[PDB]
């Protein structure tokens, strides 16, 4: 009843929060000593559940807000990370983007992160990953004049082991995240630390300690910003990064208030840390590379993060992920064919804005959210379609620039002496097996080039042959012999030039042949469609009814048919293949196609192999490189990878033998204790009704080898997921052969990963890396060109160096040297 | 759910205002929203309870204007049908509480 | 003996909280009800006018 | 409704509900806890609907 | 390293020298690193070294 | 920049009670006590007759 | 390599260093009838706690294509963290032998 008690209340309140609280004074004291930094902070999952236009209208609603928030506070700052969204802002309110431009360049709204989307970093591949970088870093260029030197991803389920060197390449030296913090098995050892790649390249990686980017400016989240600090001795300094994320507005202002006055309590009565707010996270790295000595002293993480949380993600939505890869594989080959076309034909340009246009849809769907399988019924009802578009635009945008270079598509009425085979592989595969029109089995072989392979009309050296003995189906080749029982479990795999068996059924629990079924119940403690939990594997089924058919038994290719009950409502017809061939490196191992009609209800179709391979590590491929996980459950660290990510190969080799499991839909993969087992098909129901129902198309190869992880088992597994589009010559004075114009002369691990022409010259940017771990060298070979210089370029196309080409007789055979899992990418200016 | 409607909003202030340095308004529909101008420059939003206040921009205190509401219907976190990570609701009608 | 020679299967050591959190699903009627036990209560039972 | 309930599913229930509460309740260092987490783990990887 | 295993158990009390105290009782079985497996720890009582 | 690019030197997280219990030796005059502070106190202690 | 050592130091470990430019995540060290392989990356207290292994006469560290190995005939303490091998070589403790 009396309102002069609030201003006297007010004074009363000045003995413990000082006087500088109302107004932006309070962060000028003591402004020295901060140990708690506050960034303000608005994540917006681009499609989690909801569509793609509604977070167009999430974006531009939650950074109005922001501008009018730093419009009254002036020592409010703001950071957010993906570029799209800068871009989808640009396209809705142009107006709004202007003035926006004009607050990032005020030094507040701070344009982080450096990338098109926060992308998962587990699924996608390796050139995945550089081009969210490129496109980031040449969209914040263009628009605004900054280039984010911190990679922001606090919320990704999941760290490759090769992502700091990605980031080195494109500029990025830092690392900002926070998920980490969900590990349910094992808090991680440090908060502030150098992440050191695979191969050497590092990032001062920093975790908020507060396990929360969406923090209240509270009492406790101030505290817990420095309290928490996992590793306290090496540096005294947390991030508190506010405000109301995953697909929200950012930061309320009574939290900027509530901020001031925390400020003003550790002003004035010392308990709370020191909040500096008018302080950047360029600014926060800067002080902790400072204190640190250029983070010399700081723990280390050489390898993976994993992220032993959100473990069913890489097997749920099958189908989207089959796409990405299959999306993936065909821009690659697109801008390969668009790159020879542009340099070779006089009148076609290369498509720059149709490749552009392809690689951001493609990028898109690679959301930390959407591509990992995380949505609502709706955002895949809205992904498919735009990946497989792009898919179709990617098909279509190849076969023009494969015109322009003089070939057409195979038609089905060309003669089959007249059928070629685009390989785009760096390299020669010695033989294909395909099928044309009337599933009829061509095998292409080329003895001269690496781009174009003609069909064969010779017979194989080594055929295949499926027969039966007692009660046994046998697909007898002339490297491997495969006895499968009556019910469809492989009995055995022998190798017949060394003689020696491959599975070891008699030890370990799996008793009855390879290539086993198991449905496991699924059922996820807490988010179904993201997490699958280690007891899952102690209820389960195995698939045992199946009835063996001898389905073909050509010289090219033999194989059995298996159809496989897996319970009413639920089917599937496993094809065991195996392929003839003229020399071994052509061989591919032992092929299976599962058709699934898939509509079990939280259940995990996967499929088992013991291979008699006694080893304490599995070899599994990522984005440009090999990551070896353990495979004994030791200690805490070992239970939490009962299930890991791995990009097209899992390798499993002892000293003298190895089995690899190569796919091309399939991410998701578990070797422990001689007893290998991929996760084929997961079922949940909690964001998605109907996540997997319906009809899937599993490929999956058991490739023997004997020896350690060689090359031989990574060009295979890039054969078995490559796509060979058969060809037909359109004119006999174009139909020349120069797909072997860049090649790659060298060791064998040293991958000529990916051609591109350069984003802004039109010089041609060739992505190599060594795929195995040694340092090697080797030679790009420039055939029918001119090159005016070969320059060494980071992943965003400046030089750094000049390399000296040699001059031979016509190529140029540039000499390169590649660290121990090194990405190069070199400028070849014609 | 996911239905949008365009609240176009005309307000008086009383004279007797000319005091009151500050005047708010205030929107508490249970979804998102977002204020335009007469000219649709974007101001300020509404999340459920959790942002309602819309300063009146010291501008069209004096003169009775009019701005406009973009609401939407869905939560921060979409509709959800019993939990967040629940498959999206259909049918989920939501009530206008404060104006 | 009984006891096997060789050992090719790794047993990992039981994590506390996610072993004893999934025994709270057995008896719950929520999303995972019709594999756990409150799917094999009712016997048929029967409401019709 | 008019139910006829499985009798052997409710003294299961009763079973399995005393057990998880000396799952969650008992001290952290009492064998009894984990004998208790222990038979609780083997009946949901024995019991199918 | 080739597969070969043995059981190995490790007396819960940090002691082969234990004094058949009632704390050495309690920790022989209270301080078993994993009860869930199983719920018995061997005591060492003695005078050694 | 001074940040580098290569880290081929690994740096472990200090383990609390080590490092913790090694500052007890710097101002300890037992086993250590030539190589830590109470060597440099004296400056030429004389007690000669 | 022969080291001739007048050794009187106390309390000091006489070590010898190699950086060897192998860039491994492992080192492979030779035991009884056997190959153990420890890690070189102080990545979790597991780790930071084999900063120094027993070996019975090489410590090989190499990556895919090259490595090195340290062969001995005396000593028994080797340490592989991240490119530098480190043998140990001499130690002087006092409190049991003076
Ligand atoms: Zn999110
Ligand atoms: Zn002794």
């Amino acid at each position: 009843n009396d309102l002069s008690t609030i201003n006297e209340c007010r004074n009363l309140a000045k003995a413990f929060l000082g006087n500088d609280i109302d107004s932006e004074a309070v962060f000028e004291k003591n402004n020295d000593k901060a140990n708690v930094f506050a960034i303000g902070h608005c994540h917006i999952d681009t499609a989690w559940l909801w569509p793609f236009a509604e977070t167009r209208r999430k974006i531009v609603r939650s950074w109005a807000t922001q501008m009018n928030i730093m419009d009254r506070y002036p020592e409010y700052q703001f950071v957010c990370s993906q570029a799209l969204q800068y871009l989808w802002l640009k396209e809705d309110h142009p107006d709004v983007f202007e003035k926006l431009k004009e607050y990032v360049n005020q030094n507040k709204f701070i344009p982080i992160g450096g990338s098109w989307v926060e992308h998962d970093t587990n699924i996608p591949n390796g050139e995945s990953l550089i081009r969210q970088f490129l496109l980031g870093q040449h969209f914040f260029e263009k628009e605004f004049g900054v280039r984010c030197r911190t990679f922001w991803l606090p919320d990704t389920f999941g760290y490759s082991s090769q992502i700091p060197q990605i980031c080195r390449l494109c500029g990025m030296d830092r690392f900002l995240t926070q998920k980490l913090s969900w590990n349910n098995i094992n808090s991680f050892p440090t908060s502030t630390f150098n992440w050191v790649a695979l191969d050497g390249s590092q990032v001062i990686c920093h975790m908020p300690p507060a396990n929360t980017y969406t923090a209240d400016t509270n009492v406790n989240d101030v505290l817990h910003s420095i309290d928490q600090h996992k590793n306290l001795v090496n540096d005294q300094a947390g991030l508190l990064v506010f405000g109301i994320g995953d697909g929200g507005g950012g930061p309320t202002p009574e939290m900027l208030e509530k901020l001031r006055r925390c400020k003003g309590i550790a002003n004035t009565v010392g308990y709370l840390p020191n909040v500096k707010l008018g302080n950047t996270v360029d600014e926060f790295f800067d002080g902790i590379l400072k204190r640190t000595n250029a983070g010399q002293t700081l723990p280390s993480w050489n390898g993976e993060l994993y992220f032993e949380f959100h473990r069913g993600t890489y097997t749920t939505q099958a189908e989207l992920k089959k796409l990405m890869r299959k999306v993936e594989i065909a821009l690659h080959d697109a801008e390969y064919v668009s790159t020879l076309a542009s340099i070779f034909s006089k009148d076609y340009s290369y498509p720059k804005e149709s490749l552009q246009d392809l690689w951001r849809d493609t990028l898109l769907c690679q959301f930390h959210d959407v591509l990992p399988g995380s949505c609502i019924e709706m955002v895949y009802k809205d992904a498919i379609p735009i990946m497989s578009k792009v898919l179709k635009n990617t098909e279509a945008l190849l076969w023009q620039a494969i015109e322009q270079l003089g070939f057409k598509k195979a038609s089905s009425s060309d003669n089959k002496e007249q059928l070629c085979l685009l390989n785009t592989l760096p390299w020669n595969v010695r033989g294909v097996i395909t099928e044309t029109e009337e599933n009829k089995l061509v095998y292409f072989e080329s003895c001269d080039g690496k781009g174009i392979l003609t069909a064969a009309h010779t017979s194989l050296k080594h055929p295949a042959a499926a027969y039966q003995k007692d009660d046994n189906f046998i697909l007898v080749n002339d490297h491997l012999r495969v006895t499968i029982a009556p019910n469809g479990l492989i009995l055995s795999l022998f190798d017949l030039h060394k003689e020696r068996e491959i599975l070891d059924l008699k030890s370990g629990k799996n008793h009855a042949g390879a290539n086993q079924y198991v449905l496991f119940e699924d059922t996820p403690l807490s988010w179904q469609a993201w997490d699958t939990e280690v007891f899952s594997l102690e209820k389960y089924e195995v698939l045992d009814k199946g009835k063996v058919s001898i389905k073909e038994s050509g010289p090219l290719r033999a194989s059995v048919v298996v159809d496989i009950p897996i319970s009413e409502l639920s089917h599937m017809k496993a094809t065991i293949s195996l392929e003839g061939y003229n020399d071994c490196s052509e061989f591919t191992g032992v092929n299976f196609t599962c058709e699934v009609d898939w509509h079990e209800s939280c259940k995990f179709l996967k499929v088992e192999f013991p291979v008699d391979i006694h080893s304490e590590f599995a070899s599994y491929e990522t984005q440009f490189g090999i990551t070896k996980r353990p495979t004994h459950y030791n200690t805490s660290w070992d239970v939490a990878k009962f299930e890991v990510c791995h990009q097209k190969f899992a390798d499993y080799s002892d000293f003298t033998y190895g089995v690899s499991v190569l796919n091309d839909c399939k991410y998701g993969f578990s070797t422990h204790g001689n007893l290998m087992r991929l996760s084929l098909l997961r079922s949940p129901k909690q964001p998605d009704a109907h996540a997997d129902m319906g009809k899937h198309t599993i490929r999956y190869a058991v490739y023997p080898h004997s020896k350690p992880l060689d090359s031989s088992t990574v060009r295979a597994a890039h054969k078995f997921n490559s796509n060979f589009r058969l060809l037909t010559r359109a004119s006999d004075t174009a139909n020349l052969d120069i797909f072997d114009a860049f090649q790659l002369v060298g060791e064998p691990n040293v991958i000529l990963s990916h051609i591109k022409m350069a984003e802004k010259g039109k010089s041609i940017i060739l992505r190599v890396y060594e795929s195995l771990g040694g340092k090697s060298r080797a030679r790009l070979v420039i055939k029918s060109l001119t090159v005016a210089s070969v320059t060494k370029c980071n992943g965003l196309e400046e030089d750094l160096e000049e390399l000296c080409t040699l001059k031979s007789n016509d190529y140029y055979e540039v000499p390169i040297e590649l660290r121990a899992f090194e990405i190069a990418t070199f400028k070849v200016n014609l | 759910s996911w239905a949008t409607f365009w609240f176009e909003v005309h307000i008086r202030l009383p004279k007797s205002w000319a005091k009151y340095e500050q005047v708010i308004f205030q929107w508490n529909c249970d979804n998102e929203g977002l204020v335009y101008s007469q000219d649709g420059v974007p101001l300020q939003a509404f999340s459920g309870s959790e942002r309602t206040d819309f300063i009146l921009p010291d501008s069209w205190k004096t003169t009775e204007d009019t701005f406009y509401i973009e609401m939407a219907c869905n939560g921060m976190f979409g509709t959800g049908a019993g939990s967040q990570i629940a498959p999206p609701d259909p049918n989920r009608y939501f009530t206008l509480t404060k104006a | 003996t009984l006891f096997p020679v060789l050992n090719n299967t790794p047993v990992g050591k039981q994590v506390d909280s996610i072993y004893e959190s999934r025994l709270d699903q057995f008896l719950s009627e929520g999303q995972y009800r019709d594999f756990n036990l409150p799917s094999v209560y009712d016997h048929a039972r029967i409401d019709n006018p | 409704d008019l139910v006829a309930p499985n009798l052997p599913a409710m003294a299961l229930a009763y079973d399995f509900l005393l057990m998880q509460q000396c799952v969650k309740q008992l001290p952290s260092n009492c064998w009894q806890k984990y004998k208790a987490r222990q038979i609780c783990n083997d009946i949901m990887n024995t019991f199918h609907p």
